[PDB]
């Protein structure tokens, strides 16, 4: 939503010590640097006027994007990463497993089993939830991105199996 | 399953036009700016800026994660030039001029100062290397008909 | 070649008399043994055209394209049935009869002797090609694509019949042996050059030419895919065989007005790469690639060298079978999605690995992967026409970078990516696509292992 | 053999026979006699066993002669049958030549090969040779264009005939 | 430990 | 800023379904059943001579192993393509050329016997 | 007529046997890579006997087994040629692979579909074959794009990272304008020269091959990373580690200069393009050298290394040193596929953590890829009495007793002494210093395939260019008595920028502060050349082709000109012919007009 | 660098330009010399195909070390003596050409002194 | 300070120095707010199709078929031919006609003048 003062100054300690780790390289000159920004940022938290935490914001900003590195450390499987979105080309759609030749559901049979008690759960779990979703909806048009949850007993989460069934992290 | 409506049609004229155009593309009248009627075509089409689609929040829950794409949301006229594997928008740490300028002068550089170099090439101090039999004129495409001319190399 | 016709008009009956489940079997096998029986004609005489009668005759020229129009046939009634299923006996057997009166036409108009003959026959095609893309189509501008491709093509022909007859006229037979063994010298009246841009025109619209190009990417981007596949492949092949024909009689005058056409199919064959590269349905980008190829042909016949008419040839083959391919891909993708934007459905490698492979080396082979014959075909016309001017390759050098570009851009676009979560219906790969991209395919390299059969005329 | 040495030259074969006077023994020696003993032997007696099978049943076949017929020069104006005579004469001569100029690449790509460095020095000879073919190849079958024909290249010889005729009578008065 | 392995099916 | 009991109510119930999912993923003891196949005498033969635990055995079932793709893979090319040169490709003209070798003065000419004549002294000069 | 042309074709008939085993469905696909690998070992043992007797006797034979076509003038023939080139290339070539592999067997080991990723190693090296033992340019183009395709697909191996897709094609753009001189070339030889293999090629003497020259020097740069098309490789390095290690390697960035030493004869002629290889080649290493100067990673940092080395690789092609530079591609194999597995090695054991800033202290914590590392190091840079210096000290002398160009030697040595620089570098963050790496200590090194790879190449680097260069016969008359401050040149500027790398490794460890240098950003964002070059033109192309070409061009003005017009035409006419208000006094009224318009106006009687 | 910056920086006619000198018959200046002898023969020359650019003055010793190392297998280490004799004989070589640069360095400086002595006279 | 860096073609202004997050005001909060619900109601639709079990085939976008009739249908019936439109025609389709008919014109007759007049090598162009 709406990004508060405190939040944009979150993001710039984050930013701002990351690349200072980037720069610094060394962990013993990272802690020390890294322990003289903490002061640098927590010296003037009293800022009264708005106006005036934003302006040394606007400066704090503009000091780092001058001087944040021109390489900034990144680790492989996070984004932007020598790893991101690597694992991409394994990841299967479950419902491909609908697919699979009566041979190949019967090579692999009480999985498919247990898929098959799962989209029982997905069956019976869409109009409990579709309803749910229903009575509890923002009257007129949702309001917020948020997901509306299960308050009954028993009622699998509205939309809840993809993220359920999502392709593992590792799916290989 | 899609009418008219959401068929996108001519250049919007009138303000009502304006924001019939924006909720056909299923978003506010400010954000509806149409494009510049110039002839071109578009017309009642949104104009999305410039940014391409590495300027997304890489950690939003996108429909469409590949490009980090939301259902329904209006796509720009220029998408599949500003996508994640084509041309980005994404700023540049260096400032764009003087990293511009950097490389200009730079490849001028070289080729301005090696123009120079090479009209003044190093040679070592010495002699120029004779070789046999008129210098290798008759085993090195030489014409036996005509008499090889002397190159005979004198002891030094 | 009643060996040939005979046995292609008695397809007839079989199909519109069989029963309501045997026609796809019945016309699929026995467009096999026509193929089969037209793989002879590749036995070609040393210099001498194989002449079986008056009204038939047969060289190193029209017995490839022959070739590859019976064994085409198989292969739209293999890619048919899918999109044919939901229909009516009757209705099908009467794809079928426009299938078989196509493939008729093309190999009369292949082995026609006179000028006239061959220009009844090779605009007769236009009329089951319009049923084909006007009836069955199922996009919104078929009834205007329709319209489009006939009046572009006819605005062409009928100039041509004039010219044909004014010949007949004058010279005393429209004979391709008369009039290349009776060739007379062409002077520079300008009766004369409105003569030969009357004998060139049509074919160059048939081409087609860069500017005079609308009817293919609001046709074949229309049309059923077979009517795609047999438009692309072979129709657009009756322009360059024509003109292969009529240069004969063309001569010397053409190069002085070879200098407009040639580099309007040298610079169209960049923008048209260039529209490939900013395109949005798969359909729409392999007709600008095959609008690109068949300008490079447009250059090697102009250019009116030996190894230009070589390589023309060659390329001509090489982009039928390649165009086939790519608008076969395209159909299987579009039916598994039920739309042609080429951004719906990307990420199928993974789903379907052969579909993935299919698609490679059809990339392949149009990025003109050597020593594949659309690589030797292409590069005969390059060397044919650095001969003629060095420049040019530099715009030759150009294309196939930019063809390479889009020649890899969909398959990443389409399959070398992640899968679209919301979409389910892209099922188990049928092997009756897979089959025929195998058909497709292996015919490929096995004519680049002997390209001398698709040398044309000139080897 | 199958090629005499007037359709393709081949320069004498010499070797010469080193003395491996050092007491260590060169290997390649070991490596020529095994390769003879365990793949030369067997091959050749396979290829006796197939070649008297061969020698079983050798049926023959000959050249195709082709009897001369009057050339384009002779031909009438416009009368059909000689000029096909005449056209496909024309045509088999102009494939002979085209064998002409590849046997002499051929032999002279063989003669690069075997003076190897000294390829420059000892190829002269031929390479004459194949220069003299190519140069009189262009003025005898080159830029006929597409279409070439008989009456196209009766046509360049022609017009090269006057083109000398003329500037030898201006020249020498 | 091993856990399943989602494919297409390449029966076919 | 904010993990709220509402959206905790979700996160924990899709935690126990994802889990349990995963535990779903894990395989069983059949799996993966595997429908029977023939299995050839020769490899039946070959896996009692690696069943036996001996050094000697096992080191002999490699060399096997290497020997087999000594015939297939590096002997039936010798083979082959010997009998395509030496009786179709050597036998025409100008397939297989070699250069003349660096006949150096004082080296003897197996066919004509004759030893390249030597060359006058060298400068004998000494560092 | 004696075995060499026999198993001289069994050295890749052999190797071409797994793919086709592979496609059967034949093959075991368990234990398939131990299947490429013995399969690439023998080919190997198979490929030191033609290097034996080209050393006993020197032979040097040609083959046309095959004939493809006669054009009447051009018998194109599926040819080899066994030289020099070839017959050394080949057996170093192989081991090469049968080292990097296995220690991709060993890396390589959680892909589902390492199968198909051993066949492409393989169909890799059978393109690099018939590249490298090409006997007319067809063949040589042949290989040229099928590394090329190769390369593409084996960049994009994760093909669901579309940054390795966007690396992919922009490697494969780089040599398609390459290729553009390729197809000059054989174009030029097939009309002027009426030749497309080299020995008709060079027996013909084409002394002014002024444009072929040009275009093999562009198809050169295209495929060997030089400058203009350099930063393909970095590109390139999103792939496997193994496919770094052997494509990337030294294999496919030599193509262009192996191209190059190939057309040696005709190389000599136009001393202009021996000029223009020394700008090019001296550039990408001072240019590819200083960006690995500042950047901090292991994997990139090398790929510049690399292209350093192809730019002084083709720099002594500009000297006319053939043979030196194919007798240096050897080492340029061997240190730098080493250190390319070593650092496959450091990825593997800390958890793929690529980024130099994230590990340390790993001298103690593993001493075999330390020693593996500091003895790569110990070639690449060339100290003496090792196969690493077997070329470069002669290299240098090369450039320093020659007709050259100041910069052209002085990118030279300062590019010698830029590669010492983050050779000590990348040392200084891995093994030494401290520990930089996450917390879970999992570096390992415990597998036979990893040790027994890397101590092959390690016994490679330690003695096969000493082989090498007391066996081959001295193919360039070496350069007696000279001055003696330019023979020494090259060791003390690589022991200067050492020391000046090991203080500045150093200031890393002082508490004192690190300002931002805009020449460290310079570098680091690779001289801003994949910044705005990547982004740029290609707006340009991509912009003008969707709004103007596809637009303004096709569906605007095409339309306009000859149909819509037309139609249009037609369209309002008709509606003034076919509106008449059916009148009879208006109908007769016209009839009466057309009789004496007819009659007299104009003149229908007479 | 010495003479490259004599000629460069100082006076171009002061250092012998590589191309065309010794710009002074050999016979002139120099007393009167011999044509250096030929222990090498054409037949020879070629009956080994040495390269062009080994095809110096210089090659007996180089043929006679192929002829030695061709009957020297597989010791790559020997032939040692005969090399270091072509690399001497080379390095004499070497001392010829930079005898006559030298020969025209001097004859240069001589040059000098002819043409301005003589010019003074104004 | 150090210049802050400018705005370029192919790279906007930086997400950090964005002076609107900076000096926001209520009506800018209200104009990213209603983005928001608007957004929130495009996603939970999308949801609903999305987990619906029996959802087969695709779920149809019309935002993809308002891009691609936009770039495939409207441009013509959208086109008035303004004089900056007729000029970027003539610019573009017919510009660089005449250049390329020019160059290539201009290297056929200085060839041509070298044929005929013997100052060209054709020693081995036996082949075209
Ligand atoms: C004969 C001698 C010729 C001259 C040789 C000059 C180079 C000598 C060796 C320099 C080695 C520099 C080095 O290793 O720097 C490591 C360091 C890595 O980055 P980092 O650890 O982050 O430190 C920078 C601040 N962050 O990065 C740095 O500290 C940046 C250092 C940049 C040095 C650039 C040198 C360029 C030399 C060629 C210029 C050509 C101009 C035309
Ligand atoms: C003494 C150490 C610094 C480097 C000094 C110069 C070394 C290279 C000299 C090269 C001279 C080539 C031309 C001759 O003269």
């Amino acid at each position: 939503a709406y990004l508060t003062h405190q939040q944009k100054v979150l993001r710039l300690y984050k930013r701002a010590l990351r690349h200072l780790e980037s720069w610094c390289v060394h962990r013993d000159k990272y802690r020390y640097f890294a322990c003289l920004m903490r002061a640098r940022f927590d010296e003037h938290k009293n800022e009264k006027d708005m106006v005036k935490a934003t302006q040394l914001l606007r400066q704090a900003e503009e000091e780092f994007w001058y001087g944040q590195h021109p390489q900034p450390y990144i680790f492989p499987e996070s984004p932007g990463g020598t790893s991101y979105e690597r694992y991409e080309c394994y990841k299967v759609p479950e419902w491909c497993l609908d697919d699979w030749h009566p041979s190949e559901k019967a090579m692999y049979p009480d999985y498919f089993a247990k898929r098959e008690q799962w989209k029982r759960l997905r069956r019976e779990s869409w109009e409990r939830e579709v309803k749910q979703l229903q009575e509890e909806t923002p009257p007129g048009g949702p309001r917020t991105e948020a997901l509306p949850p299960a308050r009954k007993e028993g009622d699998l989460p509205p939309l809840w199996w993809h993220i359920v069934t999502r392709p593992r992290e590792r799916p290989m | 399953h899609v009418t008219k409506d959401m068929f996108p049609g001519p250049y919007p004229k009138t303000p009502e036009e304006r924001a019939a155009a924006a909720k056909k593309y299923n978003m506010r009248v400010e954000d509806y700016e149409p494009y510049p009627d110039d002839g071109m075509g578009y017309g009642d089409y949104p104009k999305l800026p410039d940014r391409s689609q590495q300027e997304r929040d890489p950690w939003y829950d996108w429909d469409h994660p590949d490009l980090r794409l939301n259902w329904g949301e209006p796509i720009h006229w220029d998408l599949d030039m500003y996508i994640r594997n084509r041309v980005d928008t994404s700023p540049t740490p260096v400032s764009w001029n003087t990293m511009c300028k950097h490389l200009s002068g730079f490849v001028a550089f070289m080729l301005f100062m090696f123009w120079v170099g090479e009209i003044y090439p190093s040679y070592q101090p010495v002699g120029p290397k004779q070789y046999p039999y008129n210098d290798l004129y008759l085993e090195r495409g030489g014409d036996p008909t005509k008499e090889p001319e002397p190159v005979v190399h004198y002891e030094i | 070649m009643l060996k040939i016709i005979i046995p292609t008009t008695m397809l007839l009956p079989m199909t519109w008399m069989s029963k309501h489940n045997m026609i796809w079997i019945n016309a699929t096998v026995h467009s096999l043994l026509i193929s089969l029986i037209s793989l002879s004609l590749l036995n070609q005489l040393g210099e001498n055209s194989l002449n079986f009668s008056l009204t038939f005759f047969s060289d190193s020229l029209s017995a490839p394209l022959l070739v590859l129009t019976t064994w085409l046939l198989p292969l739209m009634l293999m890619a048919s049935q899918s999109h044919l299923s939901k229909e009516t006996t009757t209705r099908k057997k009467l794809y079928i009869t426009m299938l078989i009166l196509l493939q008729l036409f093309l190999i009369m108009t292949f082995t026609a002797t006179e000028l006239i003959l061959f220009y009844i026959l090779f605009e007769a095609t236009l009329v089951p090609t319009l049923i084909i893309i006007t009836r069955w189509g199922n996009q919104t501008e078929r009834l205007n694509a329709g319209l489009y491709f006939l009046f572009y093509t006819l605005a062409g022909s009928l100039p041509l019949l004039v010219a044909l007859v004014y010949i007949q006229n004058t010279t005393g037979s429209l004979n391709f042996l008369i009039i290349h063994y009776w060739s007379h010298p062409l002077s520079n009246s300008w009766s004369n050059i409105f003569m030969w841009l009357a004998c060139i025109m049509a074919f160059m619209v048939k081409m087609p030419l860069y500017g005079l190009h609308l009817w293919l990417p609001k046709a074949h981007v229309e049309a059923p895919i077979a009517g795609s596949m047999v438009l692309a492949a072979v129709l657009l092949k009756l322009g360059g065989y024509g003109m292969m024909r009529i240069t004969t009689i063309l001569n010397p005058l053409t190069n002085y007005m070879a200098y407009p056409f040639l580099m309007l199919s040298m610079w169209g064959m960049i923008m048209t790469s260039s529209i490939c590269l900013r395109q949005t349905d798969l359909k729409s980008l392999i007709a600008y690639s095959s609008v690109s190829h068949m300008a490079l042909v447009i250059v090697a016949i102009m250019i009116q060298t030996p190894w230009s008419f070589m390589g023309a040839t060659a390329l001509m083959i090489a982009h039928g079978l390649t165009s086939s391919m790519l608008f076969c891909l395209a159909n299987t993708n579009y039916e598994r999605v039920h739309s042609r934007t080429m951004i719906l459905a990307r990420g199928l490698q993974t789903l379907l690995p052969l579909m993935a492979t299919w698609w490679l080396m059809a990339s392949l082979t149009n990025l003109a992967l050597p020593p594949s014959i659309n690589l030797i075909g292409e590069l005969f016309i390059i060397t044919a026409s650095f001969s003629w001017s060095n420049i040019t390759i530099i715009l030759m050098g150009m294309n196939m970078m930019i063809t390479a570009l889009y020649s890899l851009y969909m398959l990443i676009t389409t399959q070398r990516g992640k899968y679209t979560h919301h979409i389910n219906n892209i099922k188990a790969s049928f092997t009756r696509e897979n089959a025929l991209m195998a058909l497709h395919i292996l015919p490929l390299l096995l004519l680049t292992l002997n390209p001398k059969m698709i040398l044309g005329p000139l080897y | 053999d199958s090629w005499d040495k007037d359709v393709y030259p081949e320069p004498p074969r010499r070797t010469p026979a080193p003395a491996p006077q050092t007491s260590l023994p060169n290997p390649v020696t070991y490596l020529t006699k095994i390769f003879d003993l365990l793949v030369d032997r067997p091959v050749t007696l396979a290829r006796e066993f197939i070649e008297q099978q061969h020698a079983k049943n050798r049926y023959y076949y000959y050249h195709r002669e082709f009897r001369r017929v009057p050339d384009i020069t002779e031909c009438e104006e416009k009368d059909i049958l000689c000029m096909f005579e005449a056209e496909m004469q024309w045509r088999r001569d102009y494939k002979v030549d085209q064998e002409i100029v590849n046997i002499i690449q051929e032999r002279l790509k063989a003669c690069q090969q075997r003076e190897g460095e000294s390829y420059r020095q000892n190829c002269a000879k031929e390479l004459e040779q194949f220069t003299q073919v190519s140069k009189a190849f262009q003025d005898r079958y080159s830029d006929l264009g597409a279409h070439y024909s008989a009456r196209k290249c009766l046509a360049k010889q022609k017009q090269r005939m006057l083109a000398e005729r003329k500037a030898a009578k201006e020249a020498a008065a | 430990k091993r856990l399943f392995i989602i494919k297409p099916s390449g029966f076919y | 800023s904010g993990y709220t009991p509402d959206e905790k109510l979700r996160l924990q119930q899709l935690r126990e379904l994802r889990r349990r999912w995963l535990k779903d993923q894990e395989l069983s003891p059949r799996e993966p059943v595997l429908p029977p196949r023939r299995v050839w005498p020769m490899e039946q033969f070959w896996n009692k001579f690696l069943q036996d635990g001996a050094p000697w055995k096992n080191v002999i079932y490699k060399t096997y192993r290497h020997s087999i793709f000594a015939v297939t893979h590096v002997l039936i090319p010798v083979w082959i393509i010997h009998y395509y040169l030496k009786y179709h490709v050597t036998a025409k003209p100008y397939t297989v050329v070699e250069r003349k070798p660096r006949i150096f003065p004082g080296d003897t000419i197996l066919e004509t016997g004759e030893v390249i004549p030597l060359m006058k002294e060298f400068p004998d000069q000494h560092h | 007529m004696n075995p060499f042309a026999s198993l001289t074709l069994t050295t890749l008939i052999i190797l071409t046997i797994p793919i086709m085993m592979s496609n059967s469905n034949i093959y075991k696909t368990n234990l398939y890579p131990n299947y490429v690998k013995t399969t690439v070992s023998y080919a190997f043992t198979l490929s030191l006997v033609p290097l034996l007797m080209f050393m006993h006797t020197g032979q040097e034979m040609i083959i046309s087994n095959w004939h493809w076509m006669t054009l009447q003038t051009v018998e194109l023939s599926l040819s080899f040629k066994m030289d020099y080139f070839s017959v050394m290339f080949i057996p170093v070539a192989l081991f090469v692979t049968w080292s990097i592999m296995e220690f991709s067997m060993w890396y390589m080991h959680s892909d589902p579909f390492i199968n198909r990723f051993f066949k492409y190693l393989v169909l890799f090296l059978i393109t690099m074959m018939i590249l490298v033992t090409a006997n007319n340019l067809f063949q040589l183009f042949i290989g040229w794009e099928g590394v090329g395709i190769m390369s593409f697909l084996l960049i994009g191996w994760w093909h669901g990272r579309t940054d390795a897709n966007t690396a992919a094609l922009q490697a494969i753009l780089y040599n398609r304008i390459g290729d553009i001189g390729f197809v000059l070339s054989m174009a030029w030889f097939l009309t002027h020269s009426n030749a497309w293999d080299l020995q008709q090629i060079f027996m013909l003497n084409n002394e002014c091959p002024n444009m072929p020259l040009i275009g093999l020097l562009l198809a050169a740069a295209g495929k060997s990373a030089q400058f203009g098309l350099h930063p393909w490789l970095p590109s390139a390095m999103e792939g496997p580690t193994p496919v770094s290690a052997l494509l990337h390697s030294s294999t496919m960035v030599v193509a262009g200069v192996f191209l190059l030493i190939r057309f040696y004869p005709l190389m000599e002629t136009n001393k202009l393009v021996q000029t223009m290889t020394l700008c090019l080649g001296a550039i990408t290493t001072l240019f590819t050298a200083l960006c690995a100067i500042t950047q901090n990673d292991i994997k990139k940092i090398v790929a510049f290394s690399t292209s350093s080395q192809l730019g002084l690789m083709m720099v002594t092609i500009g000297i006319n040193q053939p043979h030196l530079a194919f007798l240096h591609i050897c080492m340029h194999a061997f240190f730098k596929a080493m250190l390319f597995m070593c650092s496959g090695s450091i990825i593997h054991s800390l958890n793929d953590e690529q980024d130099i800033r994230k590990m340390g202290g790993l001298y103690k914590a593993m001493p075999f890829t330390t020693t593996a590392l500091i003895i790569g190091s110990l070639a690449l840079t060339g100290m003496p009495y090792l196969t690493g210096f077997y070329s470069k000290d002669l290299i240098i002398e090369a450039v320093n007793m020659s007709y050259t160009n100041a910069w052209a030697l002085l990118m030279t040595l300062i590019a010698t002494s830029l590669t010492a620089a983050y050779s000590t570098r990348i040392i200084f963050f891995a093994f030494l210093g401290k520990p930089r790496f996450p917390p879970l200590v999992l570096i390992n090194e415990n597998n036979p395939l990893l040790i027994n790879s890397i101590k092959r190449l390690l016994i490679g680097s330690i003695f096969a260019g000493f082989i090498i260069s007391n066996n081959i016969p001295p193919m360039t008359v070496p350069n007696t008595t000279m001055p003696l401050y330019m023979k020494m040149t090259a060791l003390i500027v690589t022991i200067m920028g050492f020391m000046l790398a090991l203080e500045l490794n150093n200031t890393t460890y002082y508490l004192k502060f690190k300002y931002p240098s805009q020449t460290y950003k310079f570098s680091n964002m690779l001289g801003y050349y994949p910044s705005i070059m990547h982004r740029l033109p290609t707006y340009h192309n991509l912009s003008m082709s969707q709004k103007s070409a596809s637009s303004l061009l096709d569906l605007i003005w095409l339309e306009t000109i000859l149909p819509k017009t037309t139609s249009f035409i037609q369209m309002k006419m008709s509606i003034m012919v076919s509106n008449q208000k059916g009148l009879i006094k208006l109908y007769f009224l016209s009839f009466l007009i057309t009789i004496m318009i007819s009659m007299t106006l104009f003149n229908y009687h007479e | 660098g010495a003479h490259l910056a004599r000629r460069y920086l100082g006076d171009a006619s002061k250092e012998p330009d590589p191309l065309r000198m010794p710009t002074f018959p050999p016979d002139y200046g120099f007393p009167e010399r011999k044509e250096r002898e030929m222990v090498a023969t054409q037949q020879e020359m070629n009956d080994a195909q040495l390269m062009l650019q080994q095809r110096d003055y210089c090659a007996h010793y180089l043929i006679q070390l192929l002829k030695c190392k061709r009957d020297s297998f597989p010791n790559f280490l020997a032939c040692k003596h005969e090399q270091h004799d072509w690399d001497y004989c080379e390095h004499l070589d070497y001392v010829k050409r930079m005898k006559e640069f030298e020969r025209e360095r001097r004859l240069l400086q001589r040059k000098k002194r002819r043409e301005q002595r003589e010019a003074e006279m104004a | 300070s150090f210049p802050k860096y400018k705005p370029s073609r192919l790279a906007t202004l930086p997400a950090t120095l964005d002076p609107a997050e900076y000096d926001i005001s209520p009506e800018t909060r209200k104009a990213q707010a209603e983005r928001l619900a608007i957004r929130s109601r495009l996603k939970r639709e999308y949801l609903l199709q999305y987990n619906d079990p029996n959802r087969l085939g695709v779920i149809e976008d019309p935002a993809l078929i308002r891009w691609t009739y936009a770039r495939s249908a409207n441009i013509y019936p959208n086109f008035r031919p303004t004089p900056k439109t007729s000029l970027l025609g003539a610019l573009f389709g017919i510009g660089p006609l005449f250049f390329w008919y020019y160059v290539f014109k201009t290297d056929r007759d200085k060839k041509e003048k070298l044929i005929q007049e013997g100052k060209l090598d054709q020693t081995f162009n036996i082949s075209y």
